[PDB]
Order: structure tokens, then C-alpha cells, then sequence
């Protein structure tokens, strides 16, 4: 049977009892993707954590583990990496609402690519909107139109934001399975990752259920 | 006559109950990863599967009219093995209620606090809690034959006096009627409501609501088990409070005919508990097609 | 630009590899195949008769 | 500046000498060769233990011991013969997308997302696994890695480079930088002196890792190259793309053999390898299995369906009596 | 890489004592450890042994019972416990570790050792008490045991010790066939089945010593009686 084939398989036993231990341990956690299109500040939505390559970042608000992975310094051709975060529970997205310099509609042509994603399919997008206080600063002296044209709409502040928040929810094709949580964050506010903690949770709830066949 | 009619249902519960069974206790404990929720749905179907497995020689015993062709230690396992599996097919049900509620009431310590680890080291609870209910059978019941033979509860062990034993043969049986109505029908269908209860009121409160699937299946499964299973636990009720005057006068005789039937539907829960617990699942659905 | 450079030198270079006819590499390789299929374990059964994985 | 002119009148001299040099097609040589057969293949052991996607595997030279890269952060030694597990290195970055086990046996490399190569040392005086070097200077992401020997290793990332370091020192020692698109495979060659790149410019590159540069690149694609593998003797090398389609070449005659494709099949090839004999050609699909085609006659031989998801990686040990498929399924299956 | 153990002096008959090894240098929670003695004048005997994890534990039958063994990973350190302290006992007593998996190399460290003075199986014989040998040219040591130590599984279970004058054992070869790492490449083993051979090819003066055989297949693990290559 063994001479000390039997120590091997124990040694075997063990290692696999540690990777149990381990997989529960880091099952634990919820992972989010934050991407983004270029100067948008997902820099800041990441000061506003509590305490080369793919940087990681951990933090826990409630109870509740939480890890985000940024890339964006990994300027290659996303097709061949973007499958590796299949299991992620939500994508926090970062945009810039005072994007009319770009030499906007970069980011709005990368969402289509990211919602519709064929790996993607049944994952909510939180979705941040960044400097409206730039928006507001910007859109008092200056058209909409430049960004589209065929706009027809008032020139303030609440108009524009609903109109844009509108433009970029419409480019979901899948409606059903999917959730675009979005939000009109400042550099001063406090209150994101409150947000994103409503966000994780409800999208937790959703997958419970579903798992349990009630939803 | 409509006396075999029980007999009809226990052939539906079987034919249709273990091929069902069959099938769970297959694509969800063998050819499927390994988690929480797959697992107390492993311990239901297996609980389920056994009683009907165990349920063909209850159905022989019916049709002749309970007179038990099988012997002594076939009579005590037999009986045995449908009471200990019958009550862990109700306490399951109530685990899988209580453990969707944490789970929609309290996600944040539902992601900290559950792992297949901690879910074996729980579940085995309502198997012990079943086993210790169960207890009774093993020395209450035995195989006794007529002069002229029904598997009942004959009591020799303190038979003593006959003037003296039916004091002591009526406490047991009023004893055994009165914990099954608290412990097998009132627990478990107040955990059941209140808890489906609860996580309808949530998914109806924040948003959810796409389809009729889950303010569907809900009450699907609240309905299947209480339609089912209560006319079982009422009549065995009146018998219970009934039996002092019952087995002096027979004053009461359609709670004494009325029992088969109503076990039929009882049992049928069992046939009917995979196909609307696990066969909802379109992971399951997919996984048994692929399968095969 | 300076690159140009590298791709052009890579290019001269990738110019005067001494090719080869392909008659002799095809039934070079050929004979090589077909002196190495006694020995493929894939292939001819006997040599997996001491199967070590069963 | 103009250099564009000149660039492509030698590609297209190049282009002539190629067609100067096809006189012969494998299709008119096998004309009589007997077909290998139905081959049929069953799983002997299943090596069950991880709990992610499994991206890459390699055989030890012994053909014993085996290493396999997941997502869930480890990096298992497993021992085929007897399915018991050896060692579990816990790695500082989750993101691997490549494994490699060195020849002597000493060494496990393993490399991902972080884009550093990160050599493990099994053999040490205490009985853990220890890092020794964290190779560093790419801009992009590691796809491939191979030891040439204890002291050598040679990387392919997403930056468009290929790059051979030195264990010891830790620096670049020679950078080959002649390619136009994310590599994506490496093969290094049984002598151990020039090796292939096949990447996502549908181009595969031949080095020479002396010279450090290119010698001859073949163009015969539609689209990206996920997977190559040398042929054992040494002079030609498979290729495995998005397009559904196998392709092998030849380097003494710089052209192309036979291509292996089907109507059937529309996924996608992510690994590669050979036969000890080269008459087999496997090649593990997208499409949830793996396929076994004859590199003679062009026709499909065998299918090894066992998998519930992508078949990753694949690889066959050195004395040919076994193959070892990695799929998304969290498993990995040995078959023979 | 650093093994001391402490524990040892003078005892009563009958009496207890507690033995401690204290670990410092390497994983020790990956390590299985023993425990083996040695008689004044006389040879080796295994004692005691714990799994790594403390999962399984066997003893050797003329300490059964009275003898208790026991481990505490988070302080490195391993316990022996004395209970009923016989005669035959007198002993200095040592401290090896040894970790199981594939090519492995089992009993590859051995600690100091501590002196506790009390004032059906594997039988190996080497035959052979003294060699006389002078720098320079080869020799060959024999040893034998009772049954073929060739498991079916494919390797033998044969282990060679050194032990230099006043000094702790080290290992030379393992498997009969495979070196020990900082061991130089002039020893070899051979043999097959039951008889066995270890051929130092030019001896040195670092070498002169009594060198000990080891099966390791049935689980009481008999030593040898002793070989002294006095020069
Ligand atoms: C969900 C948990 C439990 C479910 C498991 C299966 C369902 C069983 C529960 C249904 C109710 C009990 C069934 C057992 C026996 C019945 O048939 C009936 C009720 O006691 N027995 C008699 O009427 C006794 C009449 C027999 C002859 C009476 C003659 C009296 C003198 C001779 C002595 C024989 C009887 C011993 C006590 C008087």
C-alpha cells in the first residue's frame, strides 16, 4: 500500500485542508473592476478610499471587504485581458463631464465596448460622473451642442445632467439582466463609497436570489 | 368505495418521486461544484429519496389493509427509516427557509459568515434533531399478530398489570400526537411563512420585481407545503385529543378512515419537494441537459 | 525613424537565410516521422502496456 | 521618411525567393501515407483541487511532476502518478496567465498581469518554497515563459517584446524588439539556440538568440496567434490562431505544409503541442475539448472530451506517454 | 539548520522528565520530526515520531506506553516526555527531522543531542565491526537485511549515515542510489533486494567514522549494529 506514501498523502490532506481555508477566506471579499477612458478621475474616486502593472487597492466599509483592481497603465489590447475579471461583481466606470477639450465621445464609444461585453453580461456597471462642479463652472458659458449638435434642450445645469445621464444609459443592449447605477460625485464629496456599498449590496442580494431560483 | 385511492397516489409519489430524486441526487452532488446551496439540497433530496424508497413495502402494507407481511426487524427498519426521513424532509425544508432569509435580509454577515465548511458543520443538526424525535420507535414499536396483525405500539417492556398499562400506553400516545403537532407542523410552517414572508416584503419593497418568477415561486413552494402537509397534522391532531374516548367508544369514526388518505397527500410532498426546490434552477436545468 | 533602421538591418538580414529546396525538407522530415512512429506510445499500443498512470 | 519603399521592396523580394523555393507540396508527397487511425483516449486521473480557472500547465523532465497556474493566487506541484499534491506557492499577484518549470527541476517560474517574472526556488535548506529574482523592465503584461537553464529564461509580454534575461544579475541581457503586436507564445527550441514568437499581428518570428535578432518571420494568417510549439526534430513549428485553424511550417524551406481546419469547428485554438514522434498534432479548442489531428494526413484523428468549460493549456512529457489538458473548469485532466 | 535540545542530567528510577528541542532556522511546521538514541558504546534505536500537523504518531514497542511525545508549532519546539524511567534507558538522546513528499530527503538534519544518565520486525546485520584502511584507495561496506526492501512502488528504502568521532550523524545517501546534498560526489550505494553496498571511491581524512544502515519500509525503524572504518 505505502511506506511513507502515506505521510505523502498526508502532507497532500493538509495542504489541501490549507487550500480550502485559503479559497473560503478569499471568497470573502468582493472584487470591482475600475476602468476608465483617460483624465477622468478615477485617481480620485481612489483617494477617496479609507485605509508598473495592475495596482491593487483594499479597504472595508461596513463589514464589508472590498477590492479594487485599476488598470489602465496596461496600454495593450484589451481582448486579451479583459476575460481574466469574468467573475467581478461590479465594474465601477469613471468618466469626465468636462470632457469638450478631448481630441468625450472616447469614453462614450468605450462604454459600448465594456457594457456589451461578451464576458460582462450579467454584471452591473456603477457608473461615475466626475466634476460637476466643473460642469456647472463650464456649461454657463458655452453650448451643449458641441458634443451633439442635434440636442434640443435647455442650457442648465439639471437639463444637461439628466440628458447626459440618459445618453450614456441608453448605450445598454442587454436591459434585463444588467443594473447602471449612477451617481454625480464631486471632488468633495464623501459619500461614494456609500454609494458603492448600496450598489455591491443590492447586486449581492441579486445574486443570492438568483442562485436560490427564486429570481 | 374510493378506498384505493391512496393506493393510486403512493404510485404516482414513487414512479415520479425517485426518478426525480434520481436525478438531484445526481447533477447536484456529483457532476456540480460544491456549495451551500447544492448541499441542502443534497440533504433534501437524499432525506425525500430514501422515504420513497423506503415507501413501496407502506404502499403493500395499505392495499392488504395493514396486516404487515414483512417481519420483525423489516417492520422496525422500515418504520424506522420512514419516520426519521419524514421528519428530516420538513426540518430541511425549514433550514432552506431559514438560510434564503439571512441571505436576503442580511447580506453583509451572509457573504462574512457562511461557507460550506460551516454549512456541514450545521446541518447535521435537524438529522440529530430528527433521530432524538424518532427515538420512540425503536422501543414502542414492534410486531404484534392477532390470535386469529398490524405493526403497532404494543407495550410488554411495562405491560405490567393490563389495568395499569393502558394509563401508561395512553400517556405515550397522547405524548407522541401532541409533540408531532408542535414539532413537526407548527415550527416548521411558522418558520416558512415568516421567512418567505420577510424576503417577499423585501423583494417587493426594493425594486426586484421584473418578472412573476419570484412572487411566483415563493408562493409555490409556501402553498405546496402547507395544502399538503396540513390535513395530515389536523386529523392526526384530533385523533390525538380524541384517542381517550376513540379506543373506549369509537365515537369518532371518520378520523379513524380518513388517515390513509390523508397520508397519501402527506407523502406526496416528498414526490413533489426536487421539482419545485432544485428543477427552478436554469444553472441546474442547464447543467442536467448538458449532462444528458 | 530610428526603428526604420532596426526593421530594415532585420529585413537584409531575414534576405540571405540560405534557403533550402523544399523536396529535400519535406522528405527529410518525412523519413524522420516515419522512423519515429515504432516509438510513439500514442500511436502503437505496446509500449503502453505498463501504463504507469492505471 | 521614405524608409517605407525600401521596406517593402524587400518584403516583396523576399515574397519571390519564398515562391522560388515552393517546388514541392506535402499534399503530392502524401499522397500514399495510411491514415493513423481512430485513436481514443480516456482520463486516468483528475487532479481536483483548485478553485479558479487554470491558465497555463508544464511538465517537469521526468514527466513525473507537473505545475499549474491559477487565479486563485497558487501555483500547485502535483505528482501525476499518484494525484497527491507537493507544494503550494502562494504568489504576491493573483493575475497569472503563465507557469514554466525548469529543466533541472530546481526552479518554477510564474508570471501574469503584475508583469514580473517571478522565479521560484523549490530546493532550499528550509522546506518552503522561496522567491529568488522578481524580473523587472516590461511595460505590459507576461504571456509566456521558458527556461533554457537554471541560469537563463526568456519572456514574451504584451509590450511587442520579446526579452532574454539572466537569473543572477537580473538584467536584460538582450531584447528582441523586431515584432509589431502583443506576443502571445513561446517555444523554445530542443537544442536551445533560437526559438518562435506567434502574436496578435498574425505573424510568427523566428530569433536567434545569439545575434538577438530576427531571421525570418512568416505571415499566414487572418488574425492573432494564441499558441506555437517546435516540432521535436527541430525544423518546423505548429501554430494555433483565433480563426479556427492549425498551421505548420518549416524553417529549412521558410513556407508552409498543411493547414487543419473543419467546417464544424468555429472557436477558437489557445494551446498547442506535439507527439514524442511528431505524426501527432494537438491542439486544444475553445469550443470546450480538445482535438488530435494527424500532421501528415490532415484529416481529424481523435476528440478528448471531458471539460465543462475552455480548455486553456496543454502539454505532452517528454517520453511521450502522456497528455495533461487544463480547462476553466477548475480541473485538470491527464490522459494517456 | 540549527537544532539544540535540552533536558537531559540525572534521574531516579522510576521517575519522569521532560525533553525539549528547540528549532530555529527553518519551516518547522512542514517538518515531521523524530526521535533516536543512543546507548553508550552501542548503536542507534528509534524512539518516537510525529507527522507534521501532529496527525499521526508512532512509538517504538520497548518504550511504549510509558513514553508520551507531543509538538507546539507556534513556539518551534518539541517535547518528549519521560514517565517510569527503567534501566535500559541510559542514553544520549537526539533530535533528527524529516519531511515526506517526492524526492524528498528524509532525516536530512540532526540536532547535538542531550545525556540522561538513569543510574516480527526488520532485523539489518552489517556483519562487521572494523575496517582498516588508509588514505587513498576505495573500500566497501556491507549491510542485510531480513525481507526484500523493494516496495512494489518502484524505489528502496535504504538509508546510509556518518558519524565522525564525538560528532552528530549526518546522512550520506538516500534510496540506496540518490547523494545528499553537501555530501561530496566520490560515495555511491548500490545493491538490490537485500544485500547492499556503500563504496567510498578515495578516502579522506574527514572520513574516518562508524557509518550506520537504515530501512525505512515497515514502520519500526531498526538501525544497524555498527561499522567502524578506524584508519
Ligand atoms: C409523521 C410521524 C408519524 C407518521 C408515521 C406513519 C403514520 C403513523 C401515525 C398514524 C396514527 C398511528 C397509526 C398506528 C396505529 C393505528 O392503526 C391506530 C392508531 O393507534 N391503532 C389502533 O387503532 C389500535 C387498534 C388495534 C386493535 C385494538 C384491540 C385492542 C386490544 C388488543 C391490543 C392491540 C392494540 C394495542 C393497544 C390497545
Amino acid at each position: 500500500l505505502s511506506a511513507e506514501d502515506k505521510a505523502a498523502v498526508e502532507r497532500s490532506k493538509m495542504i489541501d485542508r490549507n487550500l480550502r481555508e485559503d479559497g473560503e477566506k478569499a471568497a470573502r471579499e468582493v472584487k470591482l473592476l475600475l476602468l476608465g477612458a483617460g483624465e477622468s478621475g478615477k485617481s480620485t474616486i481612489v483617494k477617496q478610499m479609507k485605509i508598473t502593472g495592475i495596482v491593487e487597492t483594499h479597504f472595508t466599509f461596513k463589514d464589508l471587504h472590498f477590492k479594487m483592481f485599476d488598470v489602465g497603465g496596461q496600454r495593450s489590447e484589451r481582448k486579451k485581458w479583459i476575460h481574466c475579471f469574468e467573475g467581478v461583481t461590479a465594474i465601477i466606470f469613471c468618466v469626465a463631464l468636462s470632457d469638450y477639450d478631448l481630441v468625450m465621445h472616447e469614453s462614450m464609444k468605450l462604454f459600448d465596448s465594456i457594457c456589451n461585453n461578451k464576458w460582462f453580461t450579467d454584471t452591473s456597471i456603477i457608473l461615475f460622473l466626475n466634476k460637476k462642479d466643473l460642469f456647472e463652472e463650464k456649461i454657463k458659458k458655452s453650448p451643449l451642442t458641441i458634443c451633439y449638435p442635434e440636442y434640443a434642450g435647455s442650457n442648465t445645469y439639471e437639463e444637461a445632467a439628466a440628458y447626459i445621464q440618459c445618453q450614456f444609459e441608453d448605450l445598454n443592449k442587454r436591459k434585463d439582466t444588467k443594473e447602471i447605477y449612477t451617481h454625480f460625485t464631486c471632488a468633495t464629496d464623501t459619500k461614494n463609497v456609500q454609494f458603492v456599498f448600496d450598489a455591491v449590496t443590492d447586486v449581492i442580494i441579486k445574486n443570492n436570489l438568483k442562485d436560490c431560483g427564486l429570481f | 368505495v374510493l378506498r384505493i385511492l391512496p393506493l393510486v397516489v403512493l404510485g404516482v409519489t414513487f414512479v415520479l418521486g425517485v426518478l426525480g430524486n434520481g436525478l438531484v441526487i445526481w447533477v447536484a452532488g456529483f457532476r456540480m461544484t460544491r456549495t451551500v446551496t447544492t448541499i441542502c439540497y443534497l440533504n433534501l433530496a437524499l432525506a425525500d429519496f430514501s422515504f420513497t424508497a423506503t415507501l413501496p413495502f407502506l404502499i403493500v402494507s395499505m392495499a392488504m389493509g395493514e396486516k404487515w407481511p414483512f417481519g420483525w426487524f423489516l417492520c422496525k427498519l422500515i418504520h424506522i427509516v420512514v419516520d426519521i426521513n419524514l421528519f428530516g424532509s420538513v426540518f430541511l425544508i425549514g433550514f432552506i427557509a431559514l438560510d434564503r432569509c439571512i441571505c436576503v435580509l442580511h447580506p453583509v454577515w451572509a457573504q462574512n459568515h457562511r461557507t460550506v465548511s460551516l454549512a456541514m458543520k450545521v446541518i447535521v443538526g435537524p438529522w440529530i434533531l430528527a433521530l432524538v424525535l424518532t427515538l420512540p420507535v425503536f422501543l414502542f414499536l414492534t410486531t404484534v399478530t392477532i390470535p386469529n396483525t398490524y405493526c403497532t405500539f404494543n407495550f410488554a417492556s411495562w405491560g405490567g398489570t393490563p389495568e395499569e398499562r393502558l394509563k401508561v400506553a395512553i400517556t405515550m400516545l397522547t405524548a407522541r400526537g401532541i409533540i408531532r403537532f408542535v414539532i413537526g407542523f407548527s415550527l416548521p410552517m411558522s418558520i416558512v411563512a415568516i421567512c418567505y414572508g420577510l424576503i417577499a416584503a423585501k423583494i417587493h419593497k426594493k425594486g426586484m420585481i421584473k418578472s412573476s418568477r419570484p412572487l411566483r415561486v415563493l408562493t409555490a413552494v409556501v402553498a405546496s407545503f402547507f395544502i399538503c402537509w396540513f390535513p395530515f397534522q389536523l386529523v392526526a391532531l384530533l385523533g390525538t385529543v380524541w384517542l381517550k374516548e376513540m379506543l373506549f367508544y369509537g365515537k369518532y369514526k371518520i378520523i379513524d378512515i380518513l388517515v390513509n388518505p390523508t397520508s397519501s397527500l402527506a407523502f406526496f410532498n416528498s414526490c413533489l419537494n426536487p421539482m419545485l426546490y432544485v428543477f427552478v434552477g436554469q444553472d441546474f436545468r442547464e447543467r442536467l441537459i448538458h449532462s444528458l | 525613424i530610428a526603428q526604420a533602421r532596426k526593421l530594415v538591418e532585420q529585413l537584409k538580414m531575414e534576405a540571405n537565410i540560405d534557403r533550402i529546396k523544399v523536396s529535400k525538407a519535406a522528405a527529410d522530415l518525412m523519413a524522420y516521422c516515419e522512423a519515429h512512429a515504432k516509438e510513439d506510445p500514442l500511436l502503437t499500443p505496446v509500449p503502453a502496456s505498463e501504463n504507469p498512470f492505471r | 521618411d521614405q524608409l517605407r519603399q525600401e521596406a517593402e521592396q524587400l518584403k516583396n523580394q523576399i515574397r519571390d525567393a519564398r515562391k522560388a523555393c515552393a517546388d514541392a507540396t506535402l499534399s503530392q508527397i502524401t499522397n500514399n501515407i495510411d491514415p493513423v487511425g481512430r485513436i481514443q483516449m480516456r482520463t486516468r486521473r483528475t487532479l481536483r483541487g483548485h478553485l479558479a480557472k487554470i491558465y497555463a500547465m508544464h511538465w517537469g523532465t521526468d514527466s513525473r511532476l507537473l505545475v499549474s497556474a491559477s487565479q486563485d493566487g497558487k501555483l500547485i506541484i502535483w505528482d501525476s502518478y499518484t494525484t497527491n499534491k507537493v507544494h503550494a506557492i502562494p504568489l504576491r499577484s493573483s493575475w497569472v496567465m503563465t507557469c514554466a518549470y525548469a529543466p533541472s527541476g530546481n526552479y518554477v517560474a510564474c508570471g501574469g498581469l503584475d508583469n514580473i517574472c517571478s522565479i521560484y526556488n523549490l530546493k532550499t535548506r528550509e522546506g518552503n518554497v522561496r522567491v529568488s529574482r522578481e524580473l523587472a523592465g516590461h511595460t505590459g503584461y507576461l504571456s509566456c515563459c521558458r527556461f533554457l537553464d537554471d541560469n537563463q529564461i526568456v519572456t514574451s509580454s504584451g509590450d511587442t517584446t520579446c526579452a532574454l534575461w539572466d537569473i543572477e544579475t537580473g538584467q536584460q541581457t538582450t531584447t528582441f524588439t523586431g515584432h509589431t503586436g502583443d506576443v502571445m507564445s513561446l517555444s523554445l527550441a530542443p537544442d536551445t539556440r533560437l526559438f518562435v514568437s506567434g502574436a496578435c499581428d498574425a505573424s510568427a518570428k523566428l530569433w536567434d538568440v545569439r545575434e538577438g535578432m530576427c531571421r525570418q518571420t512568416f505571415t499566414g494568417h487572418e488574425s492573432d496567434i494564441n499558441a506555437i510549439c517546435f516540432f521535436p526534430n527541430g525544423n518546423a513549428f505548429a501554430t494555433g490562431s483565433d480563426d479556427a485553424t492549425c498551421r505548420l511550417f518549416d524553417l529549412r524551406a521558410d513556407q508552409e505544409l498543411m493547414t487543419y481546419s473543419h467546417d464544424n469547428i468555429i472557436c477558437g485554438i489557445t494551446s498547442v503541442s506535439f507527439s514524442k514522434s511528431g505524426r501527432l498534432l494537438l491542439a486544444g479548442y475553445d469550443d470546450f475539448n480538445c482535438n488530435v489531428w494527424d500532421a501528415l494526413k490532415a484529416d481529424r484523428a481523435g476528440v478528448l472530451a471531458g471539460h465543462d468549460n475552455r480548455v486553456s493549456c496543454l502539454g505532452v512529457t517528454d517520453d511521450g506517454m502522456a497528455v495533461a489538458t487544463g480547462s476553466w473548469d477548475s480541473f485538470l485532466k491527464i490522459w494517456n | 539548520v540549527q537544532l539544540v535540545e535540552s533536558g537531559g542530567g540525572l534521574v531516579q528510577p522510576g521517575g519522569s522528565r521532560k525533553l525539549s528541542c528547540s528549532a530555529s532556522g527553518f519551516a518547522f511546521s512542514s517538518f515531521g520530526m523524530h526521535w533516536v538514541r543512543q546507548a553508550p558504546e552501542k548503536g542507534l534505536e528509534w524512539v518516537a515520531y510525529i507527522s507534521s500537523g501532529s496527525g499521526t504518531i508512532y512509538y517504538a514497542d520497548t518504550v511504549k506506553g510509558r513514553f508520551t511525545i507531543s509538538r507546539d508549532d507556534p513556539k518551534n519546539t518539541l517535547f518528549l516526555q519521560m514517565t517510569s524511567l527503567r534501566s535500559e534507558d541510559t542514553a544520549m538522546y537526539y533530535c533528527v527531522r524529516s519531511i515526506y513528499y517526492y524526492g524528498s530527503s528524509p532525516f536530512d538534519f540532526w540536532g547535538q543531542g542531550t545525556t540522561l544518565t538513569v543510574s516480527a520486525d526488520i532485523v539489518m546485520t552489517q556483519a562487521t565491526s572494523s575496517v582498516p584502511v588508509t588514505p587513498g584507495e576505495s573500500v566497501s561496506i556491507s549491510c542485510r537485511s531480513s525481507k526484500s526492501l523493494l516496495h512494489s512502488n518502484g524505489n528502496t528504502y535504504l538509508y546510509w549515515f556518518l558519524q565522525r568521532p564525538g560528532q552528530s550523524p549526518q546522512l550520506l545517501i538516500y534510496r540506496m542510489s540518490n547523494l545528499a546534498s553537501g555530501v561530496p560526489d566520490r560515495f555511491s550505494g548500490s545493491g538490490s533486494g537485500t544485500a547492499f553496498t556503500l563504496t567510498i571511491s578515495r578516502l579522506e581524512a574527514e572520513d574516518v567514522g562508524v557509518y550506520y544502515c537504515m530501512q525505512h519500509l515497515e514502520y519500526p525503524l531498526t538501525f544497524g549494529a555498527g561499522t567502524k572504518l578506524e584508519l
